[PDB]
RNA sequence: GAAAUUGUUGAAAGGGAAGGGCAUUUGAUCAGACA
RNA sequence: GGAAUACUGCCAGCUGGGACUGAGGACUGCGACGUAAGUCAAGGAUGCUGGCAUAAUGGUUAUAUGCCGCCCGUCUUGAAA
RNA sequence: AAAUAUGUAAGAAGUCCUUGUUACUUAAUUGAACGUGGACAUUUGAAUGAAGAGCUUUUAGUGGGCCAUUUUUGGUAAGCAGAACUGGCGAUGCGGGAUGAACCGAACGUAGAGUUAAGGUGCCGGAAUACACGCUCAUCAGACACCACAAAAGGUGUUAG
RNA sequence: GCCCUGAAAAUGGAUGGCGCUCAAGCGUGUUACCUAUACUCUACCGUCAGGGUUGAUAUGAUGCCCUGACGAGUAGGCAGG
RNA sequence: GGUUGCGGCCAUAUCUACCAGAAAGCACCGUUUCCCGUCCGAUCAACUGUAGUUAAGCUGGUAAGAGCCUGACCGAGUAGUGUAGUGGGUGACCAUACGCGAAACUCAGGUGCUGCAAUCU
């Protein structure tokens, strides 16, 4: 009959990475989390306590609690036509901060500068990002670069 | 044909008249449809809808809920509008003066109100005394204090009061309500 | 008589009829499942900043 | 694919920071409109270098007109093509008055004799057989004999009324 | 029109302001035996570059 | 026009800028369409056949 | 004193069923409107 | 050397034949032409002429003709079965 | 180690400054959390769209399903049995595939003009017995997807290589 | 490549039928042409929606007027009759 | 720069073989009364820093070395794949259209970086 336990189907998911087994490097424990940090979730197969169920593997969420050896993460999991709120208790080995926001933060303080830098200058800002624009006209020179004519090849084999 | 992005022929789902059939209501509404078309004042638009409201959505405002709203900082001379009925509240002793403008004043209410030198005002009187609704305070009854809502939302771990007649122990208080009878909600 | 066993055919049509409603979000979430030592202190903490923010309109 | 045109098409890989001004390659594409011709161009470059449209740019696109459009010519044609059971290299000779006329009838031949649709054919080279007796194919050679003449026997005047009152005649 | 064709700074507002045009079918026809192949394959769909003007005009 | 000639004069090739504006026509009926294109045909306001709208060109369109 | 169903009389159509839809010829029949 | 033409495209260039439609019902708007008074093809047909004033046009009906049309109800994945 | 598919982010619930509260926490007015006061508006922080968004209560029918392309399990197979995504039939007529639940085209208020789709234009039957270049002659020729089947193997018939 | 052999079933019979052989057959190209309940323009019905209008001294305020979009349907809901 | 004590990243740090290392540090090394541990003062514990040495640990350098790391229009726009068609084919399968795009291969270049504290010709 079918089988459906808590780690079923997690063969490679909780595997270790090639030549990467053993002790977990100590930096994993000197990281510090506060509430409100966004973290990404990757189970560490060695550390069996405080493990995320396979579903939250690859998922990302907000820290909502901080305790001795773990953090509480909330994840919106969609079930049926709708999300519910699942909160996870995860040990600090199955969690890493998320760079998903770094660009944003980077961009803000980036923005806030040219914002002032050009205010104290002479207005004229423009600081929304814009999608890639189709490129402009341009002239290509032939000097040192006459076009090398090519043609399709015939059929061969070599075997 | 058209990839319809949205359901076709939807009604707005907001009332348009009172579902009432009382002339006098019908008349008041005549007033304020006029008043709300031709006077760019928000208060009239608000009042007009409130007349279409049905009994449930018109929960009673009490005279004691009124006195509190005048205890509002800087709001002691404004005139309370209530698009519903006003009821008496024996629990307050020193009810103030002012002017209440409502659909209906229960006997005790209007009594208490005038007993302190107040004034009770049909909304059409309120209309003429203050077209643009100048200096009004609209109060609203507690919609969700109806007994019926106690039972809305029922399900496990929801804390919500069974639809149940005869109550006491022996009435849904065993298995599924306590860790020592199967389980708890 | 056997009969079909299981399918999810048509199931997402249905889920989409009336949404997949985005999670909905609030400023001030619950403290549900937050450490008790924290909540306990935090309480008395707030009580204070309350009390002394009353002495501001004295 | 239609009535054909010829096209100098010239593209290059997109300029980069370490490689501004890349190498520039030409093909002479035989197609019906420019749009198809650029498409074919990319088709063959991706089958020769490491570019694709996304990573490259078209630099120019110019139709080449016949040199002497009113002179009969003997063409040698070279073609890679796909049959049902494997692919094949080929040489035919077409005798017409332009490269465009020729390439037209080529494709019509491939269609007819080897059931080869336009997708299934690469023109390899098309060029003008200059000195005769470099003409290698009977069905063309035949037309080079001197003081050539022939009848057009059993002729058929196409009628224009449904009935006729004579009884026709194929003299010519 | 100037705002459209030159893709102006206010092109979002400009463009959206126009209700999606409603053309008839082309007056010649599609010029193809079968519409739902790519242009390049002798069908009608995909980018056909400047050749869109001949069509839209037939349908206008 | 004179750019194109002036570069031809120099032996150089003149490549004009990528087009920035396109005009789209829904050329297909309403039914048997897969979901993701179906949405995009909406978001581009082409929700019925032979109707056309203008599209500003960037990657994200 | 309805219907099914039947006799008569009148009209009509009918090359292995009948009945139906759009349309008009033909026949029969009828309104309204002119002023 | 200097032309022409094809081809593709543009014109707020001119112009002919034909078909369907004529909603609206004082005025009001945007314009156009006029030096002007005016005028207009500019927020939906008017002018002129003739025919019957009737079964002419029209309804209804029967039949003929062209094309089309399987028995309804039901249960069912599926019924003319 | 892909392609497709899939979690999060793209601001006012934002970013900084000053320095209160506590019983938690620190060697520590250390920190954690929650605040008070202040500084910066819509190029306020990508695109496209939006006949608006949000929320509540109650109740029907249903809970035998089947088909298609693609992914796919069992089986020699099946118009067989069983899954995955989407589109459909069921519940739906209309044009095409003569015919036909499921293919193609296209989804229906009553109508005039126009244009088309898919599919066609010898005659049945509206529409070129059109143009063009080759191929094919069958004493069981062949003739349009789904589709109403044919294979190995052969031919000094003929065509081009 | 086309063609021919390989190629055997039971009522008489099917490229849909007649018939077609420089095709009315196969492969391919170019035009034109035919016609869906679809598309475009218009009238009319209805549904939803957004405006306007209680001013008497005439006739519906659930009304009157302007405007825009939309219209498939079993089981099933509701509504107006 | 060296070295030590504590480290971060965890082979560009490993592996094999040779050679070289001033000074300081580490090291090996002396001892068995004492705390301590063993079948064995080898390991472990204690004592000296005294009697000895760079032999080894350690550090560096060499090698058409093994491994490992980086790169490239090397292979390869290949394999695979998302979309399309009343495309081809008896089928198996296959081309084409708009996109996305590997792994092996081959060639070249490298062979620890660095944080806190003390020390040292
Ligand atoms: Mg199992
Ligand atoms: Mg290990
Ligand atoms: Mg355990
Ligand atoms: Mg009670
Ligand atoms: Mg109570
Ligand atoms: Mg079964
Ligand atoms: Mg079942
Ligand atoms: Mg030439
Ligand atoms: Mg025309
Ligand atoms: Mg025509
Ligand atoms: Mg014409
Ligand atoms: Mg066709
Ligand atoms: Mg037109
Ligand atoms: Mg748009
Ligand atoms: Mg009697
Ligand atoms: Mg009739
Ligand atoms: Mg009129
Ligand atoms: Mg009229
Ligand atoms: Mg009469
Ligand atoms: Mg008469
Ligand atoms: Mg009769
Ligand atoms: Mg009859
Ligand atoms: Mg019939
Ligand atoms: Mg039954
Ligand atoms: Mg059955
Ligand atoms: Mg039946
Ligand atoms: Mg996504
Ligand atoms: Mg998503
Ligand atoms: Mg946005
Ligand atoms: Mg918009
Ligand atoms: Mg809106
Ligand atoms: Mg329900
Ligand atoms: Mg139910
Ligand atoms: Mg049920
Ligand atoms: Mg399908
Ligand atoms: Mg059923
Ligand atoms: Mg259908
Ligand atoms: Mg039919
Ligand atoms: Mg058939
Ligand atoms: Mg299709
Ligand atoms: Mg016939
Ligand atoms: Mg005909
Ligand atoms: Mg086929
Ligand atoms: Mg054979
Ligand atoms: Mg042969
Ligand atoms: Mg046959
Ligand atoms: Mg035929
Ligand atoms: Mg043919
Ligand atoms: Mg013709
Ligand atoms: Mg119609
Ligand atoms: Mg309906
Ligand atoms: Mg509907
Ligand atoms: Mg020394
Ligand atoms: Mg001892
Ligand atoms: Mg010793
Ligand atoms: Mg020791
Ligand atoms: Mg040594
Ligand atoms: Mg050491
Ligand atoms: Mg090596
Ligand atoms: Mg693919
Ligand atoms: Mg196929
Ligand atoms: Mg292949």
């Amino acid at each position: 009959g079918k089988s459906h336990g808590y780690r079923s189907r997690t063969r490679y998911m909780f595997q270790r990475d090639f030549r990467k087994h053993g002790a977990v490097h100590l930096s994993t424990y000197l990281k510090v989390y506060k509430v409100g940090d966004i973290v990404d979730i990757k189970a560490n197969g060695s550390i069996q306590k405080g493990m995320p169920h396979k579903f939250y593997q690859g998922k990302t969420g907000v820290v909502y609690n901080v305790t001795k050896s773990s953090v509480g993460v909330i994840i919106n999991k969609m079930v049926g036509n709708r999300y519910l709120e699942k909160r996870l208790n995860l040990r600090v080995e199955h969690i890493k901060h998320s760079k998903c926001r770094q660009e944003f933060l980077e961009r803000v303080k980036a923005n806030a500068a040219k914002r002032a830098e050009a205010k104290a200058q002479g207005v004229a800002v423009q600081l929304k990002r814009q999608p890639a624009q189709p490129r402009e006209s341009r002239i290509v020179s032939t000097e040192g670069n006459v076009p090398q004519t090519l043609a399709p090849v015939p059929y061969e084999t070599f075997i | 044909g058209i990839d319809h992005t949205s359901k076709q022929h939807k009604r707005s789902g907001h009332r348009t008249a009172p579902k009432s059939d009382n002339v006098y209501l019908k008349l008041l509404v005549k007033l304020y449809t006029f008043l709300a078309r031709r006077t760019d004042a928000p208060f009239n638009k608000v009042v007009l809808k409130a007349l279409f409201l049905s009994k449930i959505n018109r929960p009673p405002v009490s005279v004691s809920r009124i006195a509190r709203a005048l205890k509002q900082e800087g709001a002691a001379n404004k005139t309370v509008v209530v698009v519903g009925t006003v009821t008496d509240d024996a629990r307050i002793f020193e009810f103030p003066k002012t002017t209440v403008a409502a659909l209906r004043f229960t006997a005790g209410a209007r009594a208490k109100i005038v007993k302190a030198g107040g004034e009770c005002i049909t909304l059409d009187q309120l209309a003429v005394r203050a077209p643009k609704g100048q200096n009004t305070l609209i109060l609203r009854g507690p919609r969700n204090s109806r007994e019926a809502v106690r039972h809305f939302g029922m399900g496990p771990h929801k804390g919500k009061a069974p639809r149940i007649l005869s109550t006491g122990r022996k009435f849904e208080r065993a298995r599924g309500r306590r860790r020592s009878k199967g389980f708890k909600v | 008589a056997k009969s079909k066993n299981h399918t999810a055919h048509n199931q997402t049509r249905k889920a989409h009829r009336n949404g997949i409603k985005k999670p909905k979000t609030y400023k001030y979430p619950s403290l549900k499942g937050v450490d008790p030592k924290f909540r306990r202190n935090h309480k008395h903490a707030l009580h204070g900043t309350a009390k002394a923010l009353a002495a501001a309109k004295k | 694919m239609a009535h054909f045109k010829e096209y100098q098409v010239i593209g290059r890989r997109l300029p980069t920071e370490s490689v501004p001004e890349p190498k520039l390659f030409r093909m002479r594409i035989f197609a019906s409109n420019e749009v198809i011709a650029k498409s074919r161009y990319w088709y063959f470059l991706q089958k020769l270098h490491k570019v694709k449209k996304a990573s490259g740019e078209i630099v120019s696109i110019n139709q080449i007109n016949e040199a002497h459009p009113t002179k009969v010519k003997n063409f040698g044609v070279w073609v890679r093509y796909d049959s049902r059971s494997g692919t094949h290299n080929m040489y035919k000779e077409i005798r017409d008055v332009s490269r465009v006329a020729a390439v037209e009838t080529l494709y019509q031949d491939m269609a007819a004799r080897h059931r080869a649709r336009f997708r299934s054919i690469h023109i390899l080279k098309v060029a003008e057989i200059e000195k005769t007796a470099d003409v290698k194919r009977q069905y063309v050679k035949q037309f080079l004999t001197k003081d050539l003449k022939f009848p057009l026997p059993h002729r058929v005047q196409k009628s224009t009324k449904t009935f006729s009152y004579k009884r026709p005649s194929t003299f010519y | 029109i100037h705002e459209i064709i030159t893709v102006g700074p206010h092109f979002k507002q400009a463009n959206n302001f126009l209700w999606p045009f409603k053309l008839s079918n082309p007056s010649g026809g599609w010029g193809v035996p079968r519409k739902f192949k790519h242009f390049i394959q002798g069908g009608s769909f995909g980018n056909r570059e400047e050749f869109i003007n001949k069509l839209v005009k037939s349908m206008n | 026009i004179q750019a194109k000639r002036d570069a031809k004069a120099a032996g150089s090739y003149y490549v004009e800028a990528q087009h920035k504006l396109v005009f789209v026509v829904r050329i297909k009926g309403i039914n048997k369409i897969p979901p993701k294109p179906r949405k995009v045909l909406q978001l581009l306001r082409l929700t019925r056949i032979n109707s056309g709208t203008f599209v500003k060109v960037t990657k994200a369109t």
